[PDB]
């Protein structure tokens, strides 16, 4: 056969792990970490980028010598996606966009761009497929962003039904837009909050316990054609895990309510922005939509990871927002019992 | 050169390239044997 | 000479060619393959034999100290004819 | 004379022999063997706790004054009970000669510190620690100098592999500098260089 | 005559003991230290677990000689953490946070490659 | 010059039948445990295991273990050896038991219905090396090879 | 006009200010630094291209690691590179930074100064010659020139 | 023999020591300093125009690599695995096998340039002038991948500077 690449070594740098990943969208937060957790064990790692050049550079030094490869690719031309998919094992999918540009909607990003990379790597004969969406998927969800996500994972799951599903809840990590979202808020004094915060259930996971899910669903042969949702391990209210941010952070804490129409209104001021919008409508949406429960779906427990709590990461996270140093602790946020 | 040339011979360069690297005719290793082991192939009938 | 698979890829003068099916191609993707196109096994055979009157010759590649280290040549056998061992060029013996 | 063979100096051979008896005689209580080589080097093996005792004598006596450490030194032989060897290297500026002075211990017997004698031998001690993990007694700051700070093993022990254990590399995960096993893209490639012909039968050994 | 050495600190197993408990006693004490220092993202538990381990993997000794050594080079440790001569990478090599963890039974070895 | 055969013609991966009865790559966990499955099915004289020319012993006593824990003992080999009498009980009954060293110092050999210059070359070299340097008279019961 | 005119020009502008204006930090190790300091002598003077004799790390704009990157040595590389503005850019002076060099099989050597930072430029020798230092600064210029950093930001 | 280098003793008449008030109090001796400087400024500097001028070098620069061949256009290399014995960084790795006439060539001839130290024994060991370091020294790449070269590229460099690389042959051999 012209497969089973027959991993040799010892599981390191210079070793061969037999696994030639394609990864889109691995320029950015999930896939700075892919990429690292693939080239540690020596894999082949195609990384088509549409950014500069000058903006791959932090994942040179993640592969051996020949093990990542950088291309360009454009989201709406298929001969590019080919061109990167036709040599891979797997291919991964981790485009996204947390607002919409001028070229590109939330309809381009998640719909038709993870519908164009499943189409061709079923006609290049690529064996395994995981596809990023989020655990709110929903069709009848106010925020924009998770309508064409549960569009789109529906579209994938038909082009390539042996793809593998990841839905995982807000990630937090030294780079996410969660943590660092309730961090600067300082900027403008109190802390807006729909309903204070007391409407909304959060149950955030940890960017590291994402990742060796993906690992582990590469070499996990159960893992095609199923669907996963990955979750930390304690659910926290809106209110209860930003007033924490703020704890760890050191930062004074004044929140006050703000009603739905009105927050989406200043929301919609910060759109007009031509570069990373600070916050937008559909961030509004998505920050107070409550994390769905699905326990009919594998967690990670079943890809063997043991989800990391937030409060044994959420310093390492937030120590760069704290303005003294050695300053000296905090409790533990509550949370909200299973069941 | 011209007082001076260099001797001609068939197999050297008449066009002379520039530093390549950074371009798409850039230069990519490989290694240049063949395969070492071959393995067997099953047959493709069957045997019952 | 320089001959290319039934996939575009050209074979360098060693005989090596990625497989259909070989990941390793993905290299030259927006590249290229690098192959010397003066095959010296084929230009070697292009230079006729030299014709000399005895039974042993000598060859240092042409250049004295700059060719290679001088050997000799048997050239006894009207079978075939003698090569050097160090730049292939072929000696025969004038018909005796 | 033949153009391309060093000239023997047998005058300093005579002088140097001559001292070496000096030393013998003079130190009985430890000196244990004296020997003069081809080239003119004099070398005083001493038992490791005349350390001390010798060293002295050679810096302070009024016909050695030695009074410069050039180097100092270790030797790891495996096959030997004591398989390091400790080397002094001593300059005497007075009468314009030089002096080998050698010990020996093992991994677990300390030597003296000489640093009471030579200053120098200060730093060079530190390097014997560091890189052979001898242990000098009453050194007053002995720790590793030359290997990386929680560097495991000795480096320069004739059993301490070339590449080492572990390679260090950048990890973006962790946001720091970590520590791996080694694994090498290519091998260090081992010849076996030695002929099967002896070259020297000058120093052929009783069977 | 064969059995008698020199010794470097201790001349039996009980005046070695003594040195063993006053390093434990100076790593226990500063832990606390290292982790606010460093800013470690590890805990005082965890950190005072690893010198537990460090110092019962070298329980089965019973040279003096060996253990006088043992203590020596756990003082220089010590020395080159409180004096911050080490850095947090130097620190964060006792835990190998990057190591996959690698198989200990016979078939996850087994699959895997050769080496038993 | 038979070592160039270890480069050619290897079995590299675990294989196992497929639904049109052809064999097709697979993993180690999954032609194992297809195997363990009929073994344990199976018991006593259903399970039997014949062993090659180039087997070793740490092979062979692992097999035997195996195949005694489904109580089975048709441990058998290719090359046959009479079981009749003592059979395979008295190391001496199928053991060259002059050793290769000690032809030379024998003085008459007697070979019966072997070539030993192609079964054991190695051993027909030491016979005439004792037949050139200690006259020793050689006779066969067998065709007349050279 | 057509927007992707103006976007165009302002990407020349600002490469050409940032090739003309490169301050490098020099990472003198080993013998390397040595051929790094004949750049900086009369001869070829790289002042003359606008590339300073030496910055502070917080205004520097490129990295030269010129010698041998050793473990104990590679900790303090990377907190350098780290506290570098962006854009920062890193050149690998000589084998030793290149892949190792003459001490690759050592047990405190880091093998090529790529596995702690990037690389943008690879300059060979033991050492580079002062002037094939010099064209590798010159390398880097022209790279920079290549930068399309708004027409991107333009297409997103 | 020796010298003393600052063995003296200052004059003490009043003269001298109203010299030396005067160099303390009028700076005589740093304006002396300011003239020093102030002569550089008129003279030519000694830069050259790069890329267009290049520093003089010599017939045995050691420069990038480069395997050769014979006028006929046979390799020079014979497979003997001199030069990669002899090579201090191991930085030469050689297979070989009898090529399809016969003749002793190599199917693998990789150079690390980066773990090469340009240190020219390779030229020295191999005994038919196959491998050389050229006269280039100016090919710096943008990547690791690139300094990593096979035989392929080494015969490219051979057929790209032999016009220049037996040039420089032709004017040093009598020194070897
Ligand atoms: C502080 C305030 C500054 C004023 C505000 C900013 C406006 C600055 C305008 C001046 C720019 C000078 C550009 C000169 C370029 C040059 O000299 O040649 C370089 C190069 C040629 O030199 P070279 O660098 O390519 O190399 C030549 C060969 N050597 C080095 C050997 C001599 O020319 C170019 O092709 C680059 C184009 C430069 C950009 C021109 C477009 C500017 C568009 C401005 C839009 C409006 C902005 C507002
Ligand atoms: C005192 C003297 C002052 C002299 C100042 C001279 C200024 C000359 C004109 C400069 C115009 C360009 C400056 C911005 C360049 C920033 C940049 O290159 O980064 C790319 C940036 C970032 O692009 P990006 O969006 O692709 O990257 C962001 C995400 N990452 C980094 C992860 C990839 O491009 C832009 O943001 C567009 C800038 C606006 C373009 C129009 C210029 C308007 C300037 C304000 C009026
Ligand atoms: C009858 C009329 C009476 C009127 C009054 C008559 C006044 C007589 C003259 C007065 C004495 C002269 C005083 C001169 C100033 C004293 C300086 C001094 O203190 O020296 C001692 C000091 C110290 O000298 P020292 O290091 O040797 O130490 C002296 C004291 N001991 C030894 C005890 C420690 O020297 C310096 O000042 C160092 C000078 C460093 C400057 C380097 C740059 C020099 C470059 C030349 C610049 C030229 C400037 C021109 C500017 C023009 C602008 C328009
Ligand atoms: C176009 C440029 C045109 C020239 C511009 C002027 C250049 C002046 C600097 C160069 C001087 C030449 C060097 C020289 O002759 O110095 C040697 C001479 C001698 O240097 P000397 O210190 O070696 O002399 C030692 C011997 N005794 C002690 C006896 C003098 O320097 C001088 O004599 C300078 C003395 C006058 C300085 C007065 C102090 C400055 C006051 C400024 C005004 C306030
Ligand atoms: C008027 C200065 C010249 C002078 O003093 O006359 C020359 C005379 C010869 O010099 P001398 O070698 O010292 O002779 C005596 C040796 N036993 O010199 C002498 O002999 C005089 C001996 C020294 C006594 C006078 C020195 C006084 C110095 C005081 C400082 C004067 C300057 C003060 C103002 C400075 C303002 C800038
Ligand atoms: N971060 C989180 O909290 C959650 C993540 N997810 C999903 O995981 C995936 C990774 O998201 P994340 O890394 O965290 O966020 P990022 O915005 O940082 O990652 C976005 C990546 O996708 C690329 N991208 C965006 N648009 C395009 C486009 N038109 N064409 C090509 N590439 C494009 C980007 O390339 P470039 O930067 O060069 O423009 C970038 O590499 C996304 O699909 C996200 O929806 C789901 C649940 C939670
Ligand atoms: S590459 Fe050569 S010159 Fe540069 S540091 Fe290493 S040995 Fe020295
Ligand atoms: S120049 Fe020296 S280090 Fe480089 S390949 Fe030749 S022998 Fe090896
Ligand atoms: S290049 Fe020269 S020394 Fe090296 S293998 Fe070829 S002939 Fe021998
Ligand atoms: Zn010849």
């Amino acid at each position: 056969l012209h497969h089973a690449v027959i991993p040799h070594g010892k599981g390191g740098r210079s070793s061969v792990s037999g696994i030639v990943a394609t990864v889109f969208g691995a320029t950015g937060f999930l896939g700075r970490y892919v990429v690292n957790h693939l080239g540690r064990m020596g894999s082949q790692v195609i990384v088509p980028h549409r950014c500069e050049p000058y903006d791959t550079m932090h994942l040179r030094p993640m592969g051996d010598l020949g093990q990542i490869i950088f291309m360009d690719w454009n989201g709406r031309d298929k001969d590019s996606i080919r061109r990167a998919v036709e040599h891979s094992s797997v291919v991964i999918n981790l485009v996204g966009r947390e607002w919409e540009t001028q070229n590109f909607d939330f309809e381009d990003v998640f719909v038709k761009i993870p519908q164009a990379i499943a189409q061709v790597s079923k006609e290049a004969g690529v064996e395994k497929f995981i596809h990023i969406s989020h655990l709110n998927a929903d069709i009848k969800s106010s925020s924009k962003y998770l309508r064409s996500k549960a569009v789109g994972e529906k579209e994938v799951r038909e082009t390539f039904p042996e793809a593998t599903i990841i839905k995982p809840a807000e990630i937090f990590g030294r780079e996410d837009r969660f943590l660092n979202y309730f961090a600067n808020i300082r900027w403008f004094g109190g802390v807006p909050l729909i309903s204070l915060g007391k409407k909304t259930v959060k149950q955030p996971v940890y960017i590291v316990d994402v990742t060796k899910g993906i690992i582990n669903a590469i070499k996990d042969p159960d893992a095609r054609g199923k669907t996963f949702a990955f979750v930390g391990p304690s659910r926290y209210l809106l209110f209860d895990l930003v007033q924490y941010v703020f704890a760890v952070a050191h930062r004074p804490f004044l929140p006050y309510p703000l009603p739905h129409f009105a927050y989406r209104w200043i929301g919609r001021l910060f759109e007009i922005s031509p570069f990373e919008p600070w916050t937008t409508r559909d961030k509004v949406e998505r920050i107070h939509t409550t994390d769905k429960i699905l326990p009919h779906l594998p967690g990670l427990e079943d890809l063997g990871v043991e989800a990391t709590p937030l409060e044994l990461k959420a310093i390492e996270v937030l120590r760069r927002h704290r303005t003294y140093r050695w300053l000296s602790d905090v409790q533990p946020a509550k949370t909200i019992p299973t069941s | 050169p011209t007082v001076k040339p260099p001797t001609a011979r068939k197999f050297i360069w008449t066009n002379h390239k520039f530093n390549l690297s950074g371009t798409p005719q850039q230069y990519v290793p490989y290694s240049t044997t063949r395969k070492k082991i071959q393995e067997w192939v099953p047959p493709s009938t069957p045997y019952k | 000479g320089v001959r290319t698979s039934p996939t575009g890829e050209k074979v360098t003068h060693t005989g090596q060619v990625y497989d259909d099916g070989d990941y390793r191609k993905v290299r030259f993707v927006g590249r290229q393959k690098e192959v010397n196109e003066n095959f010296a096994i084929d230009l070697i055979a292009e230079q006729p034999v030299s014709q000399v009157g005895s039974r042993v010759i000598s060859c240092d590649g042409g250049g004295g100290a700059l060719g290679h280290p001088r050997v000799y040549i048997n050239l006894d056998k009207e079978t075939k004819t003698g090569t050097c061992g160090y730049c292939g060029l072929q000696f025969r013996q004038q018909h005796h | 004379t033949r153009p391309t063979v060093r000239p023997r100096n047998d005058v300093a051979h005579k002088q140097l022999s001559a001292f070496g008896e000096y030393v013998a005689e003079i130190l009985p209580k430890y000196v244990q063997q004296v020997q003069v080589s081809c080239f003119n080097e004099l070398e005083i093996c001493i038992h490791p706790d005349g350390v001390i005792p010798v060293l002295t004598f050679l810096r302070d006596h009024s016909n050695a004054q030695f009074k410069s450490l050039a180097d100092l030194t270790a030797v790891d032989i495996p096959t030997r009970q004591n398989r390091f060897e400790i080397v002094y290297n001593l300059l005497s500026l007075r009468f314009n000669s030089r002096i080998r002075v050698k010990t020996y211990t093992d991994e677990l017997t300390p030597i003296e510190s000489s640093v009471p004698v030579y200053k120098a031998a200060n730093w060079y001690e530190r390097e014997i620690w560091d890189m052979f993990g001898v242990f000098f007694a009453n050194h007053p700051d002995l720790r590793r100098i030359l290997t990386d700070y929680g560097f495991e093993g000795h480096p320069f022990r004739k059993d301490f592999p070339l590449s080492g254990y572990v390679e260090l590399r950048y990890d973006d995960e962790v946001k720091r500098v970590v520590a791996e096993p080694v694994e090498l893209a290519q091998e260090f490639r081992k010849f076996d260089l030695n002929s099967p012909w002896e070259a020297f039968p000058a120093y052929r050994q009783p069977p | 005559a064969s059995t008698s050495v020199k010794p470097i600190f201790s001349r039996d197993m009980n005046e070695a003991k003594r040195r063993v408990r006053e390093l434990y006693r100076a790593w226990y004490r500063e832990v606390p230290n290292t982790v606010h220092l460093f800013q470690l993202d590890i805990s005082v538990k965890q950190g005072r677990d690893k010198v537990r381990e460090m110092f019962k993997k070298n329980a089965h000794i019973t040279d003096p000689r060996v253990v006088d050594l043992l203590v020596i080079k756990g003082k220089m440790e010590l020395e080159e953490t409180i004096k911050v001569w080490k850095q947090r990478t130097h620190v964060m090599r006792f835990f190998h946070e990057t190591e996959a963890p690698r198989p200990k039974d016979f078939l996850s070895k087994f699959y895997v490659g050769h080496d038993p | 010059f038979a070592y160039d055969g270890l480069k050619r013609q290897r079995l590299t991966e675990p294989m196992v039948r497929n639904e049109k009865g052809l064999l097709t790559h697979t993993t180690w966990e999954d032609a194992l445990s297809r195997v363990a499955g009929m073994l344990q099915s199976f018991q006593g004289n259903d399970v039997a295991a014949i062993a090659g020319g180039l087997v070793d012993a740490e092979a062979l006593i692992a097999l035997k273990d195996l195949l005694n824990r489904v109580d089975s003992d048709t441990l058998c080999t290719e090359e046959v050896f009479p079981t009749a009498g003592a059979g395979t009980d008295l190391r001496s009954n199928y053991l060259l038991n002059t050793t290769i060293a000690g032809v030379e110092e024998a003085d008459v050999v007697l070979l019966v219905g072997t070539n030993p210059r192609f079964e054991a070359p190695l051993f027909n070299a030491r016979i005439r090396k004792s037949w050139l340097h200690n006259d020793l008279k050689v006779a066969l019961i067998g065709s007349p090879v050279d | 006009s057509r927007g992707e005119y103006v976007v165009a020009k302002l990407d020349d502008l600002i490469n050409w200010a940032r090739r003309s204006s490169l301050w490098p930090m020099t990472f003198g190790l080993a013998c390397c630094a040595v051929e790094m300091m004949h750049m900086a002598a009369p001869r070829y003077d790289m002042d003359r291209f606008g590339v300073v004799f030496r910055a502070s790390p917080r205004q520097s704009d490129v990295m030269i690691v010129a010698g041998t990157l050793t473990n104990k040595m590679a900790p303090a590389l990377r907190k350098v590179y780290d506290q570098m503005p962006e854009p920062r850019y890193v050149v690998s002076m000589g084998s030793c930074a290149n892949g190792g060099g003459y001490y690759h099989y050592s047990y405190s050597v880091v093998r090529g100064c790529d596995r702690i930072v990037p690389v943008d430029i690879y300059v060979p020798g033991c050492p580079p010659t002062a002037e094939a230092l010099l064209y590798g600064i010159l390398q880097l210029q022209k790279k920079i020139k290549r930068e399309k950093r708004l027409r991107i930001w333009y297409r997103r | 023999t020796y010298k003393y280098v600052n063995l003296r003793e200052p004059s003490m008449d009043m003269k001298s020591v109203t010299d030396r008030a005067a160099q303390t109090l009028l700076w005589t001796e740093l304006i002396r300093g300011l003239g020093m400087t102030l002569s550089y400024l008129f003279r030519e500097p000694a830069t050259i125009n790069y890329p267009f001028e290049k520093g003089p070098l010599s017939p045995r620069f050691r420069g990038e690599h480069a395997l050769r061949r014979y006028p006929s256009g046979e390799e020079r290399c014979i497979a003997c695995k001199l030069c990669e014995a002899v090579c201090p960084a191991q930085a030469i790795t050689i297979e070989a096998e009898p090529r399809a006439d016969g003749s002793r060539r190599t199917t693998r001839y990789d150079i690390d340039m980066t773990k090469c130290i340009y240190c020219g024994f390779c030229q020295e060991a191999c005994p038919v002038d196959a491998i050389v370091e050229g006269p280039n020294f100016e090919f710096s790449t943008e990547t690791h991948e690139e300094l990593l070269y096979n035989k392929e590229k080494l015969l490219n460099n051979g057929d790209k500077w032999e016009a220049e690389i037996a040039a420089n042959i032709q004017a040093d051999y009598l020194y070897r």
